[PDB]
C-alpha cells in the first residue's frame, strides 16, 4: 500500500493506485491491484494497514452486491460513500479499528455526473475534484491546483495524471513500482493496460 | 494526535436586535495539509441552526444523528423543535458518551418561533451548556475569536450591522490561526427569513 | 424464550405440522420449472381475482438469489421472503470466503437445510413454502433445476411443478417431456412451459409470468405481449 | 528460516531449510517446514513454529471437511482464504506466521498464495519468506525463467536455499525439495547442507569467499 | 495481582523415625513494624495433620476457613469420618495445591508459602510444600523464607537423605528444630522470640506446643566488640 | 406446567391455514373502511372513523391516517394501539436508512421490513399477531407514486386502487368499475369519497366521521407535499363534490 | 507486580534405540540459589508404555503431566480400552499446550516410548505445542551443554572414517541399551560439573515391549 | 396435549416409539458385513418419473473408512451426517489417527435423546453405519433415534425390513465373499421393492480396507444386476 | 520460543 | 390417569406416576445380578440381543480402577449417569488425591436423579444401576433406582424375573458372604444366582457378562471366551 490518487473530470472519474506491496526490506509484489468494484458504476481504491485493507474492501463489496441483488437496483455513488463512511465511523471507536483509507470513484446514472469521494480511516468524507491519501497529496495537490480544469476530457485527465506520477517518481523516497489506472464513466469501469 | 486539532476549523454565533447570526470557516485539513475548502460546519433542522467544530468525522456523525432525532421529534410532536429544547437534546446526547466522547465544540443558534426571542448556546465536548446573551465561540482559533468578539461586540445590532461585526470577528481570528480559514460562510437569521453569505478572505 | 415443540410425531409416525405446511403449498398459486438443452424456464400463475393491481411495484413471483440463480415458490408469500433473504446473504457469504459463486445444488442444499431446521426447533413452525431453484453453475453450461419442500427434502428435476392443481400440470409434463430429447431451444422450452400452465390457468392475459435463465448470468423476464404471442400461437394449433 | 516457492512451466517448486532457533541457540536441524496439508496442497512454515504447525494441520482438517461436504477438492484460493480469515480474527493477539499455500487444480492451474499473520493474502508467481528470504531472492531472481526444465528448476530452488543457509545465521540444516504437479506433490528428498555445500562448491565453482 | 500487607516469616519442618515436626513463630509483621504478636501460624486439621503457613496473613485466615469447612464437608453423610474415611494429610495437601495453582492461573494468588506436615493412615510420614506459584516439592527437611537459607542447612546435617530418617529420634529432631528457631531469631529481622511447635507421631499422635521461647542465647561476646576497626 | 394454558398462536390448521392470522383478518373486517387511490400526479388516502360520538374532539384527533416520513404515509384498519407500535418502528427504520445512505428510504424497502416484522409473529415467539392492515401511500424517485397494502400475515402487494377494513368486497367492485389509468388527483378524491359514501354502514357520510389526505407533486417544482386534511377542509371537499 | 512464572531448574534427556527408548532426568529441584529437594522426580510413567517429562516451571510441568495422564484415562473410556500410540499422544499433547497459547505452560516437554512398529520413539515439544520426532533430545537448564555431545556420540556428527580424506562419514548405527545408559550417565555427570542447577541424583526410565523399568544413580550434591 | 419427554405406562418414550413408525414408512436400506468388506445398498424410490434419480442421496460418506446409509425422514439425517463428519475429522486432528467405527456411532447416538422442552423432537431417521478399523475390522451398526445402536452381521431397515431381515437370516454365513454380498443385497432389494429393480432406482456401495468407502456407478451396478438374473435362472 |  | 402427564404432578394418593413408569422400564430390562464378600464384589449380567445377526447389548460399565456398575433399562441414560460417576471419581482423584467412596458415589447419583423428578420439562432417568466397588472400608454393592433411592446391600438383582435370583441370594446369604480370598467361587455363586432367572434360554459364551473388583483386583470385565470357564 501507499499511493492512491483520484481525479474527477467532465465525464469520468480516474483512479490511480500503486502496484508495490512491500514487507520489511523486500518488495514482495509489483503488480498488486489495490481496488474493488462495488457495483458496475462504482469503484473503490484503498490503502493502509496490511490485511485490514483487503478485508475491509471485500466486506464493503459483499454488502453493496447484496443490496444490488435484493433491490434489483444500483446504489448511487453518494449513497455508497455514506454507507462506507458510517462503517469507518463505527470502526474508529471499536476494540480494533480498521486502519484503511479509501477513494470512491463513481458515475451517477440518474444525474449523468462523475463523482469522487475521499474517506479516511476516521470516517472523514469529502467530495472533491481531485483527491489523494497519505504522503501522495503533499506533491500532487499543489500540482493539480495549478493544472486542473473542471471541463477536462478523459484524455486530458490521463495526461494530468501522468504528470503527477512523474513528480512522485522523482521526489518520493520509496519505489512504488508504477500505478494501475482505472476509468469510471457512463459505460462502467475499465482498466488502462499501458501506463 | 490531539483529536480536536487534527482537522481544524471555527464557529462563532452572535445575537442582535430581533435576530441572530452564526458563521464558520470552510477549511478541512489533515494537520498541515489542507484537504478541502468546501467543508461547511453549520447545519439546520427546521429553523434551529447548529454549528460544530472539532474532529470532522464526529461533526458529520452528529449532524446525521441530530437530523435523525429532530425528524422523529417532529413526527411525534407534530411541530418543529425550538432552540431551547434542541440545546437540551444536544447536551443529553453528548453526555451519554461521557467516557468515550465525540471530540466536538457545538454551537446552537436560532429564534424561538413562539416568543420571538433570539437564542444562542455553546457546549464543551461532553455536554456542558454555555448560555450567553452576547456571543459564543468554538474551534482552534477560539482564543482569537474571544478577543475579537469581546472588543467588537455591542448589544442590539441591526441585521446589516451584525453581519459586519460577526464577519470581521471570524476573518481576523481565522488569519491568526494556521488550521482555520480557506473561505467562510455567515448566516443572518431573522424571524421568517434567513440569508447566507460567502465571504472573500485570504486563501493561505 | 418460547420453547414449545410445535412440530412433533403422531402415533402413526407423521409430523402433522409439516404435512399441514404442505397443504399451504397446495393452496398457493401454481409454479412450474422446465429445463431445456441450454436453458431453464420458470413459469408462475397469478390469480385474477385481483384487479386494480399495480404490477410495477407488486413483488414478483420469481426472485434473483444471485446474478446466475433464481428462486420461485408456491405457498405463503410472507414465509418465502425470509428464505429468499437468507439465501441471498449466503450467496454473498459464499463468494466472500470461497472466492466463487454458489452452485445451484449448494444454494438449494442451504435453503432446504433452513427449512429442515424449522421442523425440529422449539418455538417455531415449518415454512409453508416449496421452492423451485434454477440456474447455471459458474463456468458451466449444464442447466440445473431443483425443488425443495417444508420437510427439508430436496432433489433435481428435468421438469417440475408445485402449487394448486400441480398434479394436473405434472400429468401434462410427464407425457409431453422427453428425457432423450429436451427442448432444444429457448422458444421450445418457453412454449412447453406456457402450454403446461394453460392446462390450469384460465386466460393467458396477465395471469402467466415467464422468466428465462441462460448460462453466464443471463436472466430476463418476459413482458405481457411476448407471453401473449405464445398463448395466441398455441390456441390456433389446438383447433384441429 | 528460509522458504521459497515459485511457479514455472512444469508446475511449482517448493524449497525450505530445516533449522529452528531459540535466540542464538540452535534448537533443531531437522524441522519439517513443509506441511503436507493434503496430497494436493503444501504449506510452508516461517515465523512461530507452533503457530504454523498447529494452524496448517488445522487447515488440512478444514480442507478435508470441504471435500466431504462438496464432493470436490478445495481450490487453492479457498484453502488460503480459510487460513487468512482465521489469522485475521487473531490479529493483534501476537500470532507469528509467514506461509505459502501451494497447489495445483484444474480450474486454477498451478497457484501460490502468500499468507501472513497480519492478514496479508497475495497471489503471485515467486515468493521467498523468512529471515534469509533476501539471500534466496538474489539467487532466484537472477536465474529464474518461466521456461526452466523440471530438472533445472529443482536445482535453482535447492541452490537458493543453500545460498541463504550459508549467509543467514538463522537458516541451515538441510534442504527439503518438493515438486507440485496436477497429479499432486512429489517429494524430492532431504539434502544435508553439510555435504551439499562442498558438492556444489566443487562442481559449480561457486563460493570462492570460503576457504576451500 | 496483589501485594502482601501483614506477613508471617519462616516455617520450618523435618521428618524423624516415627513422624514429623513443624514450627513457626507467632509474629504478624506490617512491613518493618512488628505489629502483631499473638498470631498462630500452625493450624491442625484433625489429629493427624498440621498446616504451617507463611506470607500474607489475610490469605492465611482465608485458608484457615477453607480447611475448617473441609472438615465439616468430609463429615457429611460419612459414618467413617473419624475412622477409615477421615481426612488424610495427602488429601489436605492436594486440595490446597489445587487451589494455589488455580489462583496463580487467574493472576490473583494467595500470597503464601505452605508446608503440610502429617502422618498417613498406614504410618508413613507426610511432608510437602506448596506456594503462591503452585510449585510443589517434598524433602526430608522443608522450610520457607529465611528458613530455606538458614534452617535447611542445619536440619540437613541431621537428616541428609532418606536413609537417615529411621536413625533420627524425636528428641534429636526437636533439638535441631529448636536450635534452628534460635538461629532465625539471631539473623532474621522479621522474626520473634516466641513460637509454636507441633509433633505428629504415628504412636503418640498430635502434640501441639504453644508459647515456646528461644533461650540459651549467646550475647556476652558483644561487650568485647568496640568500634568498627581501629 | 404452563403447557396447559398455551394457545399455540403460530401453528397450521389441517387445511394449511394460520388460525390466528385468519381470525385477525376477521377482526379487521369490522374496522372502519380505508381507501387508497393512486393517480398519475398524486395519491389519495381516505378513511372512515368508527361510529363517532358528538362530544369527540375531531380536530386534534388521529385514528386512521399517520405520517411515517415526509414522503410516506399510511392508512390504518384494525387495532389502533397495535398500529402505533408498528408505526414507530417504521418511523425509526426510515431514519436509520437516511442516516446510513443520506437518501430518503424507498417505499418498498420500508413496506418489506414492516411486513417482515408481522411475518415473524406468525412463525415464532408464541405471541399473537398484530391485528392491523396498512395501506401505504408514498413517493420516491425510482417508481414515483406507489400504493401498497400489508396484513397480519406479513404479505404485501402493490395496487392502483385498494380498500381495507369493512365492506372491501363492495368497495373493490366500485373502484374496479370507475377507475382508469389516466386519472388525476382531483378525480381520485371524488372516487374515494363516492365509494365510502355507498359502502358506509352509517345513514349519511359527514365531515366529522372522515379522515383524508393527499400526496401530490403540487408543491413548487419537482418536490412532494403531504396534506393531512383539516376538518373544515373535509367539509369543503364534501360540498364541492355534492355529497352534502 | 505478581510474576506467575518461576524456574525450577533441572535437566532432562531422551534417547531412542532400535527396540527401546530411554527418558532420563535429574532429581534436583531449585529456586534461585537454593535447593528445594534433592529427590523430586519429574519423569513419569503415564500408562500405555509412554513416559513423559515436562521440565522448566514445575507447577506448569505437574499440571501438564496430570492433564495428559487424565487424557490417557478418558481415551480408554471413550474408545473401548484402545492403546494410545506414541504418535497419537504427541498430537494430543500439542493441543494441550496450544490451548494455553496466550498464557503458556513454561516447560520443555519430552515423551518417549515405542511406535506402532515396535521401534524406539522420542518426541519433543516447545512451550506452545510445536513438536517433532527425534532420535535424540536434551531439555532444560543444561540442554545447551548436553545436546552438542549427543549430536557427536549418538548421531555421529563431524566424525569421518580414518584415512578417507574426510570423504566418507562414520556410518550411523543403533546403540544398545548398555551403550545408551553410558552416554546418559556421562552426559549428566558432565552437566553436574559445569551447571549449578544440575546434580543430586539421576533417574532413568527405560521403555521396552516388556514394560517400563527404572534405574537410579547418585550425582554430586554441591 | 402432553409432554415431549413423557413415558408411557409400559415404560417407553412416546416420541421415540412414534418416530420408529416414521422409519417403517421410509425406503428400504440393507447392509451386509463380510471379512472382505461391508456392502451398503438402498432403494431410491423416486416419487415421479420426471425426478432425476441420481440426485437422490441416501448413501453417504462420513470419512474414508466409514460410510452411511439412511431410511425414514431423510432430511433429519443431514445434521447427523454433519456431526459424524466433524467428529471423525476432529478426532483425526486431536489424535493423528482414524477414529473407531464404534466410537463414531456412539457419538452420533449421543445426539438422539438430546430433545425435549436441545431440539424439539427426536430424529425420524435410522442409519446403517458401516466401516473398518484396525482393532475390530469390518463392522456394521444400526443407529436408532432411541440412542441405541447394535452391531450387525447383516441388517435391513425401512418398509420391507421384517421380510428382508428374515431372508438375511437364512442367507448370511461367516465366509461370504464381497461379490456374494453384493448380489445378496440386490436380490433382497428386488424382493421387497415395489417397482422393478434396476440401476436407476437402486444404489450400491461398499467399504474396504484397501480402497476405503466407494459408491458404485450405475454402469457397475447394472452389470451386477445382470449377473444376478443369470445366476437365478441357472438352476 | 522456537522460530523458523 | 390425569396425574401422569409430567413428573411435576402428584396423584391424589401421593404418587409420582412418571417416576413409576420409569421404574417400569427397568422391569422390562434384561436381568443383572450383584453380590459381594468381604474381600471382593461381583457383577453378573445377562446380555440381550435384537436377533441372531445382532450383537449382545453390553450391560457393564467401568467408572474407575476401583468402581463400576451394571445397567438395566434405558442404556443411554446409564451412559449419562456412568459418565457423571467417571467425572466425580476423577474430580476426587485430581483435587484431593482421594479414591471416591462407594457410599458417596451413591449419594451423588441419588441427588442427580432427584432433580429430574421435581422440575417441569425434564423426565426421570429410565434405568436402574448396580454399583460395585472396593474402597478404604472394604467391598461394597449398591442398588440405584431412578426414583433417587440408593440402597447398600450384600447382594441383589434387577430386571425381568430378578425375583428368582433375589430369593436365591436371600437363602445363600450366609454362604457367599464368607467367600473371602477366592474370586472364582464368588463368581460361581453369582452365575448360579442369575441362573434362577432364566426361562427357555441358557447361559452361552457370548450371552454372559461378568465383572469383579476387590482387595488386589482392579475393576475388570470378562466377556467372550473368558467366561467359558463358568458355564
Ligand atoms: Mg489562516
Ligand atoms: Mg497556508
Ligand atoms: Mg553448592
Amino acid at each position: 500500500m501507499d499511493i492512491i490518487l483520484g481525479i474527477r473530470v467532465q465525464d469520468s472519474v480516474i483512479l490511480a493506485s500503486s502496484k508495490a506491496v512491500t514487507r520489511g526490506i523486500s518488495v514482495l509484489k509489483d503488480s498488486d491491484d489495490k481496488t474493488r468494484q462495488l457495483s458496475p458504476h462504482t469503484l473503490m481504491s484503498f490503502a493502509g494497514e496490511a490485511g485490514d485493507t483487503v478485508q475491509f474492501a471485500e466486506y464493503i463489496q459483499a454488502n453493496i452486491q447484496l443490496y444490488s441483488i435484493r433491490e434489483d437496483y444500483e446504489l448511487s455513488p453518494q449513497a455508497v460513500s455514506s454507507f462506507v463512511r458510517q462503517e469507518l465511523a463505527k470502526s474508529i471507536r471499536s476494540r480494533r479499528p480498521y486502519q484503511v483509507n479509501v477513494l470512491i470513484g463513481g458515475y451517477d446514472k440518474k444525474k449523468n455526473k462523475p463523482e469522487l469521494y475521499q474517506i479516511d480511516y476516521l470516517g472523514t468524507k469529502v467530495e472533491l475534484p481531485y483527491g489523494a491519501h497519505g504522503y501522495s497529496g503533499f506533491y500532487t495537490f499543489s500540482l493539480l491546483d495549478h493544472h486542473y480544469r473542471p471541463d477536462m476530457t478523459t484524455e486530458e485527465g490521463l495526461d494530468l495524471l501522468k504528470l503527477c506520477v512523474q513528480e512522485l517518481e522523482k521526489r518520493m523516497p520509496m519505489d512504488f513500482k508504477g500505478v494501475i489506472v482505472k476509468i469510471v464513466d457512463k459505460d462502467g469501469i475499465r482498466q488502462v493496460d499501458d501506463f | 494526535s490531539d483529536p480536536s486539532s487534527i482537522n481544524g476549523g471555527i464557529v462563532v454565533a452572535m445575537t442582535g436586535k430581533d435576530c441572530v447570526a452564526i458563521a464558520c470557516d470552510l477549511r478541512l485539513g489533515s494537520q498541515s495539509l489542507g484537504v478541502s475548502n468546501k467543508f461547511e460546519k453549520i447545519f439546520h433542522y427546521g429553523h434551529v441552526f447548529l454549528g460544530i467544530t472539532g474532529l470532522a468525522t464526529d461533526v458529520t456523525t452528529l449532524n446525521e444523528m441530530f437530523r435523525y432525532k429532530t425528524n422523529l421529534y417532529k413526527l411525534k410532536e407534530e411541530r418543529a423543535i425550538e432552540p431551547e429544547t434542541f440545546t437540551q437534546l444536544v447536551s443529553s446526547s453528548l453526555y451519554e458518551r461521557r467516557f468515550g466522547p465525540y471530540f466536538v465544540g457545538p454551537v446552537v443558534a436560532g429564534i424561538n418561533s413562539k416568543s420571538g426571542k433570539p437564542f444562542i448556546a455553546g457546549f464543551d465536548l461532553i455536554g456542558c451548556i454555555d448560555e450567553a446573551k452576547d456571543f459564543i465561540v468554538s474551534g482552534t482559533a477560539s482564543d482569537q475569536l474571544f478577543g475579537m468578539c469581546e472588543s467588537l461586540y455591542e448589544p442590539n445590532l441591526e441585521p446589516e450591522d451584525l453581519f459586519e461585526t460577526i464577519s470581521q470577528a471570524l476573518l481576523n481570528a481565522a488569519d491568526r490561526d494556521a488550521l482555520s480559514g480557506w473561505g467562510a460562510v455567515v448566516y443572518i437569521i431573522k424571524k421568517d427569513e434567513v440569508v447566507k453569505r460567502y465571504l472573500k478572505m485570504r486563501q493561505d | 424464550g418460547y420453547d414449545r415443540a410445535l412440530s412433533i410425531f403422531s402415533p402413526d409416525g407423521h409430523i402433522f405440522q409439516v404435512e399441514y405446511a404442505l397443504e399451504a403449498v397446495k393452496r398457493g398459486t401454481c409454479a412450474v420449472g422446465v429445463k431445456g438443452k441450454n436453458c431453464v424456464v420458470l413459469g408462475c400463475e397469478r390469480r385474477s381475482t385481483l384487479k386494480l393491481q399495480d404490477t410495477r411495484i407488486t413483488p414478483s413471483k420469481v426472485s434473483k438469489i444471485d446474478s446466475h440463480v433464481v428462486l420461485s415458490f408456491s405457498g405463503l408469500n410472507a414465509d418465502s421472503r425470509i428464505l429468499i433473504e437468507k439465501a441471498r446473504v449466503e450467496a454473498q457469504s459464499h463468494r466472500l470466503t470461497l472466492e466463487d459463486p454458489v452452485t445451484v445444488e449448494y444454494l438449494t442444499r442451504y435453503v432446504a437445510g433452513v427449512q429442515q431446521r424449522y421442523t425440529q426447533s422449539g418455538g417455531v413452525r415449518p415454512f409453508g413454502v416449496s421452492t423451485l431453484i434454477a440456474g447455471f453453475d459458474p463456468r458451466d453450461d449444464e442447466p440445473k433445476l431443483y425443488q425443495t419442500e417444508p420437510s427439508g427434502i430436496y432433489s433435481s428435476w428435468s421438469a417440475q411443478t408445485i402449487g394448486r392443481n400441480s398434479k394436473t400440470v405434472r400429468e401434462f409434463l410427464e407425457k409431453n417431456y422427453d428425457r432423450k430429447e429436451p427442448p432444444a431451444t429457448v422458444e421450445e422450452c418457453v412454449k412447453l412451459t406456457v402450454r403446461s400452465l394453460l392446462e390450469v390457468v384460465q386466460t393467458g392475459a396477465k395471469n402467466i409470468e415467464i422468466t428465462v435463465v441462460k448460462p453466464d448470468s443471463d436472466i430476463v423476464a418476459l413482458s405481457s405481449e411476448e407471453i401473449n404471442q405464445y398463448v395466441t400461437q398455441i390456441e390456433q394449433e389446438k383447433q384441429e | 528460516t528460509t522458504t521459497l516457492a515459485f511457479r514455472f512451466q512444469g508446475g511449482i517448486i517448493v524449497a525450505v531449510d530445516s533449522r529452528a532457533t531459540a535466540g542464538n541457540w540452535v534448537a533443531s536441524q531437522t524441522v519439517k517446514k513443509v506441511i503436507e496439508i493434503n496430497p494436493f496442497l503444501l504449506g510452508t512454515m516461517a515465523g512461530g513454529a507452533a503457530d504454523c504447525q498447529f494452524w496448517e494441520t488445522w487447515l488440512g482438517s478444514q480442507c478435508r471437511l470441504h471435500e466431504l461436504r462438496e464432493k470436490e477438492r478445495i481450490s487453492v484460493a479457498a484453502a488460503s482464504k480459510i487460513l487468512s480469515n482465521l489469522v485475521y480474527q487473531y490479529k493483534g493477539a501476537g500470532l507469528s506466521m509467514g506461509t505459502m499455500i501451494c497447489g495445483y487444480t484444474r480450474k486454477e492451474g498451478p497457484t501460490i498464495y502468500y499468507v501472513d499473520s497480519d492478514g496479508t493474502r497475495l497471489k503471485g508467481d515467486i515468493f521467498c519468506v523468512g529471515s534469509g528470504q533476501t539471500f534466496a531472492y538474489g539467487v532466484l531472481d537472477s536465474n529464474y525463467k518461466w521456461d526452466l526444465s523440471v530438472e533445472d528448476a529443482l536445482y535453482l530452488g535447492k541452490r537458493s536455499i543453500l545460498a541463504a543457509a550459508h549467509r543467514d545465521a538463522y537458516s541451515g540444516g538441510s534442504v527439503n525439495l518438493y515438486h507440485v504437479t496436477e497429479d499432486g506433490w512429489i517429494y524430492h528428498g532431504n539434502h544435508d547442507v553439510g555435504e551439499l555445500f562442498w558438492k556444489v562448491k566443487e562442481e559449480e565453482g561457486s563460493f570462492n569467499n570460503v576457504i576451500g | 495481582t496483589q501485594q502482601p500487607i501483614v506477613t508471617g516469616t519462616s516455617v520450618i519442618s523435618m521428618k524423624y523415625d516415627n513422624g514429623v515436626i513443624i514450627a513457626a513463630d507467632n509474629l504478624g509483621s506490617y512491613g518493618s513494624l512488628l505489629r502483631f504478636n499473638g498470631v498462630e501460624r500452625l493450624i491442625p486439621v484433625g489429629d493427624n495433620t498440621v498446616v504451617g503457613i507463611s506470607g500474607d496473613i489475610s490469605d492465611m485466615q482465608h485458608i484457615e476457613r477453607l480447611l475448617k469447612d473441609l472438615v465439616t464437608e468430609n463429615a457429611y453423610d460419612n459414618p467413617l469420618a473419624d475412622a477409615e474415611e477421615a481426612l488424610e494429610p495427602s488429601y489436605i495437601f492436594e486440595y490446597l495445591a489445587t487451589v494455589m495453582y488455580q489462583r496463580r492461573s487467574k493472576m490473583n494468588p494467595l500470597w503464601n508459602a505452605i508446608i503440610v506436615a502429617g502422618v498417613q493412615s498406614n504410618g508413613d510420614q507426610f511432608l510437602r510444600y506448596v506456594n503462591l506459584l503452585g510449585v510443589t516439592y517434598s524433602s526430608p527437611t522443608l522450610a520457607t523464607g529465611f528458613g530455606a537459607h538458614m534452617a535447611n542447612p542445619l536440619l540437613r546435617k541431621v537428616v541428609d537423605r532418606e536413609s537417615d530418617i529411621p536413625k533420627t529420634t524425636v528428641q534429636v529432631a526437636e533439638e535441631a528444630i529448636v536450635n534452628a528457631m534460635r538461629v532465625l531469631y539471631y539473623r532474621d529481622a522479621r522474626s520473634s522470640r516466641n513460637f509454636s511447635l507441633a509433633i505428629i507421631d504415628k504412636n503418640t499422635g498430635l502434640t501441639f506446643k504453644k508459647n515456646l521461647q528461644v533461650e540459651n542465647m549467646k550475647w556476652d561476646f558483644a561487650k568485647d566488640i568496640k568500634g568498627y576497626g581501629t | 406446567g404452563s403447557r396447559r394454558y398455551d394457545s399455540r398462536t403460530t401453528i397450521f390448521s389441517p387445511e394449511g391455514r394460520l388460525y390466528q392470522v385468519e381470525y385477525a383478518l376477521e377482526s379487521i373486517s369490522h374496522a372502519g373502511t380505508a381507501i387508497g387511490i393512486m393517480a398519475s400526479d398524486g395519491i389519495v388516502l381516505a378513511a372512515e372513523r368508527k361510529v363517532t360520538s358528538t362530544l369527540l374532539e375531531q380536530d386534534t384527533s388521529t385514528e386512521k391516517l399517520y405520517k411515517l416520513n415526509d414522503k410516506i404515509a399510511v392508512a390504518v384498519a384494525g387495532l389502533t394501539a397495535d398500529a402505533e407500535i408498528l408505526i414507530n418502528t417504521a418511523r425509526i427504520h426510515a431514519q436509520n436508512y437516511l442516516k446510513t445512505y443520506n437518501e430518503d428510504i424507498p417505499v418498498e424497502i420500508l413496506v418489506r421490513r414492516l411486513s417482515d416484522i408481522k411475518q415473524g409473529y406468525t412463525q415464532h415467539g408464541g405471541l399473537r399477531p398484530f391485528g392491523v392492515s396498512f395501506i401505504y401511500a408514498g413517493y420516491d424517485d425510482r417508481y414515483g407514486y406507489q400504493l401498497y397494502t400489508s396484513n397480519p400475515s406479513g404479505n404485501y402487494t402493490g395496487w392502483k386502487a385498494i380498500s381495507v377494513g369493512a365492506n372491501t368486497s363492495a368497495a373493490q367492485t366500485l373502484l374496479q368499475m370507475d377507475y382508469k389509468d389516466d386519472m388525476k388527483v382531483d378525480d381520485a378524491i371524488e372516487l374515494a369519497l363516492k365509494t365510502l359514501s355507498k359502502t358506509t354502514d352509517s345513514s349519511a357520510l359527514t365531515y366529522d366521521r372522515l379522515e383524508f389526505a393527499t400526496i401530490r407533486k403540487g408543491a413548487n417544482d419537482g418536490e412532494v407535499y403531504q396534506k393531512i386534511f383539516k376538518p373544515q377542509e373535509i367539509k369543503d371537499i364534501l360540498v364541492k363534490t355534492g355529497i352534502t | 507486580q505478581f510474576n506467575p512464572y518461576g524456574d525450577n531448574g533441572g535437566t532432562i534427556l531422551g534417547i531412542a534405540g532400535e527396540d527401546f527408548a530411554v527418558l532420563a532426568g535429574d532429581t534436583r529441584n531449585i529456586t534461585d540459589y537454593s535447593i528445594n529437594s534433592r529427590y523430586e522426580p519429574k519423569v513419569f510413567d503415564c500408562g500405555d508404555n509412554i513416559v513423559m517429562s515436562a521440565n522448566g516451571f514445575a507447577a506448569d510441568g505437574d499440571a501438564l503431566v496430570k492433564r495428559f495422564k487424565n487424557s490417557v484415562k478418558w481415551y480408554h473410556f471413550d474408545h473401548n480400552d484402545k492403546k494410545l500410540s506414541i504418535n497419537s499422544a504427541a498430537r494430543n499433547i500439542q493441543h494441550l499446550l496450544y490451548g494455553k497459547r496466550f498464557f503458556p505452560y513454561y516447560v520443555h516437554t519430552i515423551i518417549a516410548g515405542l511406535d506402532e512398529d515396535g521401534k524406539g520413539a522420542v518426541y519433543s515439544f516447545d512451550p506452545v505445542g510445536s513438536y517433532e520426532r527425534e532420535q535424540c533430545r536434551a531439555g532444560g537448564a543444561a540442554a545447551s551443554l548436553i545436546m552438542p555431545f549427543l549430536d557427536n556420540q549418538v548421531n555421529f556428527k563431524n566424525q569421518y572414517e580414518p584415512g578417507t580424506n574426510g570423504k566418507v562419514k562414520k556410518p550411523l548405527k543403533y546403540l544398545s541399551v548398555e551403550e545408551v545408559i553410558k552416554l546418559v550417565r556421562d552426559s549428566f555427570t558432565s552437566a553436574t560439573e559445569r551447571h549449578i542447577q544440575v546434580g543430586d541424583g539421576l533417574e532413568i526410565l527405560i521403555v521396552t515391549k516388556d514394560g517400563v523399568r527404572k534405574e537410579f544413580y547418585e550425582l554430586k550434591r554441591d | 396435549d402432553r409432554g415431549v419427554s413423557t413415558f408411557s405406562p409400559e415404560g417407553r418414550l412416546f416420541q421415540v416409539e412414534y418416530s420408529l413408525e416414521a422409519i417403517k414408512l421410509g425406503s428400504t436400506a440393507i447392509g451386509i458385513a463380510t471379512k472382505e468388506g461391508v456392502v451398503l445398498g438402498v432403494e431410491k424410490r423416486a416419487t415421479s418419473p420426471l425426478l432425476e434419480s441420481d440426485s437422490i442421496e441416501k448413501i453417504v460418506e462420513i470419512d474414508r473408512h466409514i460410510g452411511c446409509a439412511m431410511s425414514g425422514l431423510t432430511a433429519d439425517a443431514r445434521s447427523m451426517i454433519e456431526h459424524a463428519r466433524t467428529a471423525a475429522v476432529t478426532h483425526n486432528l486431536y489424535y493423528d489417527e482414524d477414529i473407531n467405527v464404534e466410537s463414531l456411532t456412539q457419538s452420533v447416538c449421543d445426539l438422539a435423546l438430546r430433545f425435549g422442552e436441545l431440539m424439539s423432537r427426536p430424529f425420524g431417521v435410522a442409519l446403517l453405519i458401516a466401516g473398518h478399523d484396525a482393532d475390530d475390522g469390518y463392522q456394521l451398526f444400526h443407529a436408532e433415534p432411541s440412542g441405541t445402536f447394535y452391531r450387525y452381521n447383516a441388517k435391513a431397515i425401512g418398509s420391507g425390513s421384517e421380510g428382508a431381515q428374515a431372508e438375511l437370516l437364512n442367507e448370511w454365513h461367516s465366509s461370504l465373499t464381497l461379490k456374494e454380498a453384493e448380489l445378496l443385497v440386490l436380490k433382497i432389494l428386488k424382493q421387497v421393492m415395489e417397482e422393478k429393480l434396476d440401476e436407476n432406482n437402486a444404489q450400491l456401495s461398499c467399504i474396504t480396507k484397501q480402497d476405503g468407502f466407494k459408491i458404485y456407478d450405475n454402469e457397475k451396478t447394472a452389470e451386477l444386476i445382470k449377473e444376478l438374473k443369470e445366476k437365478e435362472a441357472a438352476e | 520460543a522456537p522460530l523458523x | 390417569n390425569n396425574y401422569d402427564g409430567d413428573t411435576v404432578t402428584f396423584s391424589p394418593t401421593g404418587r409420582l406416576f412418571q417416576v413409576e413408569y420409569a421404574l417400569e422400564a427397568i422391569k422390562q430390562g434384561s436381568v443383572t445380578v450383584g453380590l459381594r464378600s468381604n474381600t471382593h464384589a461381583v457383577l453378573v449380567a445377562l446380555k440381550r440381543n435384537a436377533d441372531e445377526l445382532s450383537s449382545y447389548q453390553k450391560k457393564i460399565i467401568k467408572c474407575d480402577e476401583h468402581m463400576g456398575l451394571s445397567l438395566a433399562g434405558l442404556a443411554p441414560d446409564a451412559r449419562v449417569l456412568s459418565n457423571y460417576l467417571r467425572q466425580q471419581c476423577n474430580y476426587s482423584s485430581l483435587v484431593f488425591n482421594r479414591k471416591l467412596a462407594v457410599e458417596r458415589a451413591g449419594h451423588l447419583l441419588c441427588d442427580k436423579a432427584q432433580k429430574n423428578t421435581q422440575s417441569y420439562g425434564g423426565r426421570p432417568y429410565g434405568v436402574g444401576l448396580l454399583i460395585i466397588g472396593y474402597d478404604k472400608s472394604g467391598a461394597h454393592l449398591l442398588e440405584f433406582q431412578p426414583s433417587g433411592n440408593v440402597t447398600e446391600l450384600y447382594g441383589t438383582a434387577i430386571g425381568a424375573r430378578s425375583q428368582g435370583a433375589k430369593t436365591y441370594l436371600e437363602r445363600t446369604l450366609d454362604t457367599f458372604i464368607k467367600i473371602d480370598g477366592n474370586p472364582d467361587e464368588l463368581i460361581k455363586a453369582g452365575v448360579e444366582a442369575i441362573s434362577q432367572s432364566l426361562r427357555d434360554e441358557s447361559l452361552t459364551v457370548d450371552n454372559l457378562s461378568i465383572a469383579i473388583v476387590g482387595k488386589d483386583t482392579p475393576f475388570t470385565i470378562y466377556d467372550g471366551e473368558a467366561v467359558a470357564k463358568y458355564i
